[PDB]
């Protein structure tokens, strides 16, 4: 996961 | 109510952890801006996550409007408290990073400062609301596409149809059709700025170890993904008013 993806799902 | 919400949701001010004993060269004061874009890049995000109708849209497509609408959202931020905090005398970046005619000139970055100066004039001339504001920044996050749309382009389009409709109901507040024409006009003009910072960002971006100009994660992640999709076209920046 990409920083924007792992910030959007956590 | 969703204008309530915009308000309350507002991220709080952060530091840009500038060192003022260091020389005031171009490399250390564009890195320094360049983390606290990191930084302030965080918040975006957990912004965007409580946003009232964010979450409906796809994980692909809230990734594409945040990646393609950062510069403006970072630039239009950097107007308002430029407005709150000095009158727009400054660019204020920062409660420690506040840049006068000096820091301008020692960014290398002199004529882009100006034209991010002047929609903080114009945000005093028209005597900008907080409640406008943070409509604005909104319709800002939805203002660039790729040219073959979303991954559920009619979702998004609600999403924006709504915004708007809040800011027109907003400027009853202070004939109001005049207001949201101005208003309109002016979200238009950050399509133009943006180029220009973005071009500068790229130049940067692919010349960073000569020029010294460090990038935190965040920035490298977002720029590697949007440098090559704006520079081959793939970009639509979205437009009230059509020139
Ligand atoms: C923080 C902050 N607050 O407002 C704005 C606008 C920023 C910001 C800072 C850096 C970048 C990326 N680097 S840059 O293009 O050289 C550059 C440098 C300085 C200003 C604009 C662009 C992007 C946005």
């Amino acid at each position: 996961k990409s920083l924007l993806q792992q910030l959007l799902t956590e | 109510s969703p204008v309530m919400v915009l308000e309350n949701i507002e991220p709080e001010i952060v530091y840009a952890g500038y060192d003022s004993s260091k020389p005031d060269t171009a490399e250390n004061l564009l890195s320094t801006l360049n983390r606290l874009a990191g930084k302030q890049m965080i918040q975006v995000v957990k912004w965007a996550k409580v946003l009232p109708g964010f979450k409906n849209l796809p994980l692909e497509d809230q990734i594409t409007l945040i990646q393609y609408s950062w510069m403006s959202l970072l630039s239009f931020a950097l107007s308002w408290r430029s407005y709150k905090h000095t009158n727009s005398q400054f660019l204020y970046f920062a409660p420690d990073l506040v840049f006068n005619e000096e820091k301008m000139h020692q960014s290398a970055m002199y004529e882009l400062c100006q034209g991010m100066h002047q929609i903080s004039l114009q945000f005093v001339r028209l005597q900008l609301t907080f409640e406008e504001y943070t409509i604005m920044k909104v319709l800002l996050l939805l203002s660039t596409i790729p040219k073959d749309g979303l991954k559920s382009q009619a979702a998004f389009e609600e999403m924006r149809t709504n915004y708007i409709k809040e800011l027109r109901k907003m400027v009853t507040k202070s004939q109001s059709w005049q207001r949201f024409y101005q208003l309109t006009k002016l979200l238009d003009s950050m399509h133009d700025l943006v180029s220009d910072l973005l071009e500068f960002c790229f130049y940067t971006f692919r010349e960073s170890h000569a020029l010294k100009v460090e990038f935190p994660a965040m920035l490298v992640e977002i720029i590697s993904d949007q440098l090559p999709k704006v520079e081959s076209g793939n970009a639509k920046p979205l437009y009230f008013h059509r020139k």
